[PDB]
């Protein structure tokens, strides 16, 4: 169940002098990688990076190569225009990066959809929500959105936002079905580690879940810790799975009196630990 | 498919 | 021009045991540009076949790599992971905490 997501995270870097420069196409559904694109292969094409992406032919593989090689000039020209906007040398590396994709409710709808730009690592310019509209970031993006407004760009994206993408999605989740419907509880448990004659940390883990989001807080006795944790970000566990852990400083004697909460899809309740052997 | 886009910047 | 400086946590994909096949991660997240070296470290030595995931990025367009290789952690052997990127002085190390 739940809502799904389509992505892509692209990325072209420019290298001073006679290299073109690199672009990079990424592919996630929810939090699966599914295809890659990469222009330093030395014959470059869209490739699976997932083995349930076998099951699509040479003509899908074929269409979506000329799809990335077309972008890829879109990028060559956009960064040479972004450096003279910017009034840069051709001495120096850019970047451009842009995101596109949907979210879709349980019930297929259209929850939002994106298709937004960074240059050297700030928001230049971005479709809003409605589709239809742009936020420029500077003064440079403010010539492009008035460029995109006069060719009512925003009307193309939004019946591929619409229609399309969602499309390919559903016949993603189905080509992809045994691993991308399915939800990994976390495996959780609470280690003790010496802290001082009168205190210790207690450490709470989450591991071996999907999807990656999760909640992971102490209490005591329904008296919400969380801003007295130290905790780790998320981290990918590198066979598809996440990783995360939440740890607290408590006393010595007391430490049966806090409980670590663990929310998570693949909980249809939420699972209470503490150190009890 | 992959969107590629419109008009460049 | 935005530039961010390399968050890195070094961990195992299973509990470690020692004498047992497993993973060694090192995840590097929160930075820009992409450029960036990053080798995994068995007592200070760089271990040969290390592969990385495909460059990608966040809501915030920092960009995010996870670096491994397979592994057999004992109760001598120290390891860790190094990197480099333009916004470090000089590479940063960390070390590799089983509890962490």
């Amino acid at each position: 169940m739940g809502p799904h997501s389509l992505r892509y995270f692209v990325t072209a870097v420019s290298r001073p002098g006679l290299g073109e420069p690199r672009f990079i196409a990424v592919g996630y559904v929810d939090d699966t990688q599914f295809v890659r694109f990469d222009s330093d292969a030395d014959n470059p094409r869209f490739e699976p990076r997932a083995p349930w992406m076998e099951q699509e032919g040479p003509e899908y593989w074929e269409e979506q190569t000329q799809r990335a090689k077309s972008d890829e000039q879109w990028f060559r020209v956009s960064l040479r225009t972004a450096q003279r906007y910017y009034n840069q040398s051709k001495g120096g590396s850019h970047t451009f990066q842009r995101m596109f994709g949907c979210d879709v409710g349980s019930d297929w709808r259209l929850l939002r959809g994106y298709h937004q730009f960074a240059y050297d690592g700030r928001d230049y310019i971005a479709l809003n929500e409605d589709l239809k509209t742009w936020t420029a970031a500077d003064t440079a993006a403010l010539i492009t959105r008035r460029k995109w407004e006069q060719a009512g760009d925003a009307e193309y994206y939004r019946a591929y936002l619409e229609g399309e993408c969602v499309e390919w999605l559903r016949r993603y989740l189905e080509l992809g079905n045994e691993t991308l419907l399915r939800t990994d509880s976390p495996k959780a448990h609470v280690t003790y580690h010496p802290r001082s004659q009168v205190d210790v940390t207690l450490r709470c883990w989450a591991l071996g879940f999907y999807p990656a989001d999760i909640t992971l807080t102490w209490q005591l006795n329904g008296e919400d810790l969380t801003q007295d944790m130290e905790l780790v970000e998320t981290r990918p566990a590198g066979d598809g799975t996440f990783q995360k852990w939440a740890a607290v400083v408590v006393p010595l004697g007391k430490e049966q009196n806090y409980t670590c909460h663990v929310h998570h899809k693949g909980l249809p309740e939420p699972l209470t630990l503490r150190w009890k052997p | 498919l992959y969107l590629v886009c419109g008009e460049r910047v | 021009m935005i530039q961010r400086t390399p968050k890195i946590q070094v961990y195992s994909r299973h509990p470690a045991e020692n004498g047992k096949s497993n993973f060694l991660n090192c995840y590097v997240s929160g930075f820009h540009p992409s450029d960036i070296e990053v080798d995994l470290l068995k007592n200070g030595e760089r271990i040969e076949k290390v592969e990385h995931s495909d460059l990608s990025f966040s809501k915030d367009w920092s960009f995010y790599l996870l670096y491994y290789t397979e592994f057999t952690p004992t109760e001598k052997d120290e390891y860790a992971c190094r990197v480099n990127h333009v916004t470090l002085s000089q590479p940063k190390i960390v070390k590799w905490d089983r509890d962490m």
